């Protein structure tokens, strides 16, 4: 995680950004006439680099505390998680957002460094639900107090994915103008936290089954079998949406990529269709 | 006492222009604030320690005769002396302004120039100003037949300031004023060729970064020429060539020397012309340039005692022949063969060949046009255009002569001729002529750049009076800039910014628009806030975005209209859209208002 020397490094990389940022802003101020022109000199290439480097950076920390925040603490297997899997993601964020040139540079990336976040909150969301499977103890039931907190988490993210999707899809609905490309990317932000979604969607119905088989073995086939059966769904669910709505825009490029994985992922349904056939 | 100060002063060589003397082998300041003591305590100073002692001798021996006897002659010396800051000697307004009194009580109203002086002096009031006896010193002045007298009349009577608004006395007064001009020029110099007098009419303030900022200013910057630029033998060719092209066409800071780029020429040619096969990829375009260069300076005969017409002739031909080659541009030597064999020879054919061929050119300015225009006047059955749409081409394209022959012809025949655009045109070419009516200028920067400022002000602001729009803005920004942001305002008298402002105002409703910015931003800091909205309002309409903002900031704040935060975000839309780059300025100042309208909402 953070090492002492790296805290040390990181303080210093923190108090020479603000250093540097408030010298530019007071550099820039003192040699102009108006607001408008020091606005005009803010945006100039060198000085722009160096307040997007300070807005990453404060950013970037205010994520981390709202981390330490929801999730406490981080074990080192959701840390080597996300230090493994993180380089794919960032390379296709890098690819969405060169797919956009500098006119779209700005809300790119800031969607972009959103949805980045969702997909962390995600991948540490699904960890912590197998650690707290692997943790669990049947000393107390699956009360609704323990349960509920978990849930909390889960709608928490539910809610706030659900907030934004429907935001943007009122914003593409109302703006049918000229920038059909403004459209296109605000629809990539939707295929992207409606997959977050249907992940949260798979999730939640393995808690349920989880929890359903709790009650009756306290209470009172095998539960690979209905496991395998929700995942296949919600691929299906997931092949169904994706297809409905990139054949709409009719996008060459992400349409591949994306149903070449979803072919494969419904090559490994037909085989686990076919185990069904067996136990059928 | 006089004839001796004569035969001294014969020995001090008033003023040495640097422009002239760069010639041979920067920047400057401007002062921000004025204070009378501050000026006379220098005064005090430089009467004390600068002033070599042969000049105290003269000086008082001169005092001395201007006082005792009414000499009427050391009387106007030492006047020019203490005004224009010549012999070594600083400025003083007051003791000028004494001296021309005293000459005009001499004269009786008989000198011109005086008169002219006074009225300025009355009209600007720097010594109160009063425009009765300006108005009457100026027509006094116009009777003894002063041009810039009947010029800055015409001025007022046009754009309606001072007097209420007229168009038949100013087109009246341009006709005249238009009339001597044409009548101070030669058959040849008229014809032939124009002389080549160096502008000056650029307006201050641009060689440093502008009014009301950089990449903000609507009216594009006004500096034409100033040191134009772009390995072995290569770079060689383009060395010389630049060498002789800024060394033909003067500079600001250095202004021109004609029998060096003539000698330079003249060698390089000499030494190139037996093998110039080998240069073809590039070398032959400047070359054949530095030929055409050569040949016009030769036809023209600058730099030299007279032209050569039949070695020009011949150097022409060859570097046509070398041109018809490699295809380069053949606009003026194709110009200047067409002149000469028109007027020196009588081949006439050719020449119409030659204009034909050189019309669509892009070297060309005027002249062809005009030409053309004259000789199908003087033989109509050549079929060669109309001459009506001939001089609207020329006087469309900036040819001098071609305005007034254009301006006659309008009047002369219906064609529309309002008596709005006779007038414009003739105040047009009045005011571009510019070797006649404004030679100041030269005079203006040549104490700018030596640091006497003080003089540079009045000299401008004389300009200011005869409708140079430039010599208004210039004069304007000498009195105030605009200050940097978190930072004391200028210190100087309210008269000071009482006239700025109204030189600030005409200047923009001449047609230039930073100034009514500026004319808004100081009635803003002198507090009025309720003619500001108006001028604000006169840029806004013209496209200017900083006015925008500023328009929405003074709405959002309590003064004048109260609070509207509505149209506030409305004209923030507005500065958002007209252009890209304001984006993020107007988007924050919005979320300003917006978190104002949220702390309100608290309470």
């Amino acid at each position: 995680m953070v090492p002492e020397n790296r805290r040390k490094q990181l303080a210093i990389f923190v108090v020479v950004t603000y250093l540097l940022t408030f010298y530019c802003v007071y550099s820039a101020t003192k040699t102009s006439v108006s607001f408008l022109q020091v606005t005009l000199k803010l945006n100039e290439g060198f000085n722009l680099m160096v307040l997007s480097i300070f807005i990453l950076l404060n950013s970037t920390l205010l994520w981390q505390l709202l981390t330490k925040l929801l999730f406490g603490e981080l074990r080192l297997i959701e840390h080597e998680h996300i230090f493994e899997r993180l380089p794919f993601t960032i390379i296709n964020t890098l690819f969405m957002s060169s797919l956009f040139h500098e006119r779209y540079f700005f809300t790119v990336a800031f969607f972009g460094l959103l949805l980045l976040y969702l997909k962390v909150f995600h991948w540490i969301l699904k960890d912590r639900l197998e650690a707290l499977l692997q943790s669990i103890n049947d000393s107390t039931t699956m009360k609704t107090l323990i349960f509920s907190r978990f849930s909390f988490n889960l709608v928490l993210l539910a809610v706030v994915d659900y907030q934004i999707i429907t935001r943007c899809i009122s914003s593409i609905y109302t703006n049918q103008k000229s920038d059909i490309e403004s459209t296109s990317l605000y629809l990539i932000q939707v295929m992207e936290f409606t997959m977050l979604l249907i992940d949260l969607l798979n999730l939640f119905l393995q808690t349920c089954l989880n929890f359903w088989e709790f009650y009756r073995s306290q209470q009172s086939e095998g539960k690979f079998m209905y496991e395998k059966a929700i995942d296949v769904f919600t691929r299906f669910l997931k092949t169904a949406l994706h297809l409905s709505m990139l054949i709409p825009f009719r996008m060459p490029m992400m349409l591949l990529k994306d149903v070449v994985w979803d072919i494969l992922a419904l090559y490994q349904s037909g085989t686990s269709l076919w185990k069904i056939w067996r136990n059928n | 006492p006089w004839p001796e100060a004569r035969h001294l002063l014969n020995t001090i060589a008033k003023s040495r222009d640097p422009m002239k003397e760069a010639a041979m082998e920067v920047g400057f300041y401007v002062p921000m604030d004025y204070s009378p003591r501050n000026e006379e305590k220098n005064y005090q100073s430089i009467w004390q320690n600068e002033i070599t002692d042969s000049q105290r001798h003269i000086y008082e021996l001169l005092v001395q005769s201007s006082e005792q006897f009414n000499n009427s002659e050391a009387t106007y010396t030492l006047s020019q002396i203490h005004l224009w800051s010549q012999y070594n000697f600083p400025h003083n307004m007051t003791l000028a302004h004494k001296y021309l009194e005293k000459f005009n009580d001499l004269t009786h109203f008989t000198n011109h120039s005086a008169i002219f002086d006074l009225a300025v002096m009355y009209a600007t009031g720097g010594c109160p100003q009063d425009s009765a006896k300006a108005l009457l010193y100026y027509q006094r002045a116009a009777q003894l037949g002063n041009l810039k007298a009947k010029q800055v009349l015409a001025y007022k009577y046009y754009s309606g300031f001072n007097v209420p608004r007229n168009f038949h006395k100013s087109l009246v007064l341009y006709r005249d004023i238009a009339e001597q001009l044409r009548k101070s020029y030669s058959r040849d110099e008229w014809d032939i060729v124009f002389p080549y007098w160096e502008s000056y009419n650029v307006r201050i303030s641009d060689f440093e970064s502008g009014l009301l900022g950089k990449g903000l200013n609507s009216v594009p910057s006004s500096t034409v020429r100033k040191r134009t630029t772009r390995d072995a033998s290569e770079r060689r060719i383009i060395r010389i060539y630049y060498a002789a092209l800024n060394d033909y066409k003067g500079t600001y800071s250095q202004s021109r020397n004609c029998e060096r780029a003539k000698n330079l020429l003249e060698l390089t040619y000499k030494e190139f012309q037996p093998h110039v096969d080998n240069l073809d990829p590039l070398q032959v375009f400047y070359y054949v340039r530095c030929l055409q260069l050569l040949g016009h300076m030769y036809f023209t005969g600058e730099g030299s005692s007279k032209p050569n017409i039949h070695m020009a002739e011949e150097i022409l031909t060859t570097s046509l022949e070398i041109s018809r080659r490699a295809q380069g541009p053949i606009g003026r030597a194709c110009i200047d063969l067409g002149l000469i064999n028109q007027y020196i020879t009588n081949n006439i054919s050719q020449a119409i060949s030659y204009y034909m061929k050189a019309m669509k050119t892009q070297a060309n300015n005027g002249i062809v046009e005009f030409q053309l225009s004259k000789l199908a006047t003087s033989f109509p059955e050549e079929k060669i255009g109309d001459p009506f749409n001939l001089m609207e081409t020329a006087y469309l394209n900036g040819f001098i002569p071609a305005i007034y022959e254009f301006a006659v012809m309008i009047e002369s025949g219906n064609s529309k001729s309002s008596v709005e655009n006779t007038a414009y045109l003739f105040k047009t070419f009045v005011d571009k002529n510019e070797a006649i009516m404004a030679p100041k200028l030269r005079t203006a920067f040549a104490a700018l750049i030596n640091d006497r400022s003080e003089v540079a002000l009045w000299a401008y602001s004389q300009l200011a009076e005869q409708g140079y729009e430039t010599a208004q803005v210039s004069a304007a920004y000498l009195m105030y800039q605009l200050p940097y942001e978190f930072e004391d305002p200028p210190r100087t008298t309210d008269q000071r910014k009482t006239l700025a402002i109204s030189y600030y105002t005409r200047a923009f409703k001449q047609g230039n628009i930073d100034a009514g910015v500026v004319a808004g931003d100081i009635y803003f800091q002198m507090q009025n806030y309720s003619k500001a909205m108006a001028l604000y309002q006169g840029a806004a309409l013209k496209y200017s975005i900083q006015a925008i903002w500023n328009l929405g900031y003074m709405h959002e704040h309590g003064l004048g209209v109260n609070r509207d935060f509505h149209l506030a975000k409305r004209y923030y839309d507005q500065v958002s859209e007209h252009d890209h780059r304001f984006y993020l300025a107007s988007k924050l100042s919005v979320l300003k208002l917006h978190l104002k309208s949220w702390l309100t909402w608290i309470t």
